[PDB]
């Protein structure tokens, strides 16, 4: 009944970089920041007004490696200066085949994008 | 691109080998040349590692001492010199290449991480076998 807010609201993957307060002013304001490796899509910054708060951000998933579905693929990380075994979104991984393998004739380039977690994993079938 | 190992085959154990592998078709002249073995129903293990580059070179803590690597770039082959051979070196061992710049020997496919990581191209593997 005077523009006064709840806390804001929780977010996967990331918080707000400020002490969190039982009751916020109208035009208030909190920022969030994802954890390390997440990547932050929409506003950092969000504000009290008329008692409901501005849309919050999403932490975007960095692509985890799993050797189980290289092992089921028949690929492997290219071996690369950089390449460790996690990706940002929006970074690209390589990969290379087995030893004997060559690339599958329905598949994917080798390398690949990381988007929010996703990974499209290419395939390589024996020669 | 095609890489042909040589220089396998039987000694006695404290007997020495030197594996031999010659690449053809690279286009690069930054690059890095493994050696890899394999035993029947063990995983692969990376032995040693040359760069052409920054001159990084790995061994494997069991064949540290005893095998040495070198490449003459002028018949464009690199060689592992492999002396006090052991029962424990038996096995395929596999030439490899690998050719995104700037790679330093003991990463990748040479660290903990192995498993994880593969090559740009193989050999199709020497038998190398130490009898007791």
């Amino acid at each position: 009944s005077t523009g006064k807010c709840g806390p804001p609201p929780p977010i996967d993957n990331g918080d707000i970089t400020s002490f969190p307060l039982s009751v916020y002013a109208p035009a208030s304001s909190v920022e969030y920041q994802c954890q390390n490796l997440y990547q932050l899509e929409g506003n950092k910054r969000i504000t009290c007004r008329n008692g409901q708060w501005s849309e919050p951000p999403k932490c975007l998933h960095p692509c985890v490696i799993s050797r189980e579905i290289m092992e089921n693929y028949n690929i492997a990380l290219r071996w690369t200066a950089k390449q460790k075994l996690y990706s940002r979104t929006g970074e690209s991984v390589e990969f290379v085949c087995k030893r004997g393998y060559r690339l599958s004739s329905r598949s994917h380039t080798l390398r690949t994008t990381c988007w929010d977690g996703k990974l499209e994993y290419p395939t390589c079938a024996k020669r | 691109v095609q890489l042909v190992e040589s220089g396998g085959g039987l000694v006695q154990a404290g007997g020495s080998l030197r594996l031999s592998c010659a690449a053809s078709g690279l286009t690069v002249d930054d690059y890095a040349i493994g050696w890899f073995r394999q035993a029947p129903g063990k995983e692969r293990e990376g032995v040693s590692c040359i760069s052409s580059s920054n001159g990084s070179t790995y061994y494997a803590d069991s064949v540290k001492g005893r095998f040495t690597i070198s490449s003459d770039n002028a018949k464009n082959t690199a060689y592992l010199q492999m002396n006090s051979l052991k029962p424990e070196d038996t096995a395929v061992y596999y030439c490899a290449a690998a050719v995104s710049p700037n790679l330093e020997c003991g990463t990748g496919p040479f660290g903990i991480y192995a498993s994880y990581y593969g090559m740009d191209y193989w050999g199709q593997g020497t038998q190398v076998t130490v009898s007791s």
